[PDB]
């Protein structure tokens, strides 16, 4: 898995 | 700094399941 | 972690996730206060298989539980500004100083899933450090050597006599290190695993109540084997260095 993470933290 | 205490646990009195464990280890 | 059980939600709040920014799950570290992390020096620089990861390649993820699930409005992600290594970082032999600090680009907030954990001073150093007494892993590794969490797994173990510690393994063993785990006629089992490396193990002091980073998963030989013994880094040997970077 890994689920995404918000793109601010890139 | 307030180090080591947990806003969970030491802080509020309440131990989690298995630090006596720990602690009956120390001697 | 090897025959460890779920954590309770809380119950680690200086636990870190070392996660790379491309995404897998590096290593384990622990929250020291509002700006640094401490973790094994061989979770970013190891290069017999040619890892050397700068401040540019990671993220810190501070606050978790579950491993892969990101945790809205619970867990905190930060960028790193510096990376530390020990200078006599031996990893040509022995992984000898098994340390790094990193430094954080902006401090962290506290909160009731985030909170750092005490660095021993002699004193606490000189009465926890005994053969018998138990300390505490965590981490998301691997739960068998040959099989990842769903969350946080907990396991407490014994520190080992240093003899006994040295008998168990063709490595050169240092005063730097010290190892856990139970032996083979003690019943009880449990190990640090693979991806477990650099997360602290923690004392709790009878004395002042408080939790106590005195090791570092460092190294093993297999997980959870017999007569075998999870070798970590001895937090306070290696403390002025520590004092020294963060000044």
């Amino acid at each position: 898995d890994f689920e995404e993470i918000p793109e601010e933290y890139l | 700094a307030d180090c080591g205490l947990r806003p969970l646990f030491e802080k509020k009195s309440l131990e989690d399941k298995t630090e006596r464990e720990l602690l009956e280890s120390y001697i | 972690i090897v025959e460890g059980s779920d954590a309770e939600i809380g119950m680690s709040p200086w636990q870190v996730m070392l996660f790379a920014k491309h995404e897998r799950f590096l290593c384990g570290a622990s929250l020291i206060s509002d700006r640094w992390v401490l973790t094994a020096a061989h979770c970013l620089l190891y290069p017999p298989w040619d890892k050397n990861f700068t401040e540019n390649d990671l993220l810190v993820r501070i606050g978790k539980h579950s491993r892969t699930r990101y945790e809205r409005n619970i867990e905190k992600i930060s960028m790193l500004e510096k990376i530390y290594i020990h200078p006599r970082y031996n990893w040509r032999e022995n992984l000898d100083r098994d340390i790094a600090l990193m430094k954080l680009k902006k401090p962290v907030a506290f909160s009731d899933y985030i909170h750092p954990v005490c660095l021993p001073d002699r004193e606490t150093a000189a009465s926890l450090l005994q053969a018998g007494y138990k300390g505490r892993v965590t981490g998301w590794g691997n739960l068998k050597e040959t099989g990842q969490p769903s969350v946080l797994q907990v396991v407490n173990l014994p520190i080992v006599e240093r003899p006994v510690c040295k008998d168990s393994t063709r490595i050169r063993i240092t005063d730097n290190m010290f190892c856990a785990y139970y032996k083979p006629d003690e019943g009880k089992r449990g190990d640090a695993c693979e991806g477990d490396s650099g997360g602290p193990f923690v004392m709790k002091s009878p004395f002042n109540n408080r939790w106590y980073q005195m090791g570092i998963v460092s190294w093993g030989e297999g997980c959870d084997r017999d007569g075998k013994y999870g070798f970590y880094t001895h937090v306070f040997r290696l403390k002025k260095w520590i004092q020294k970077v963060i000044d």
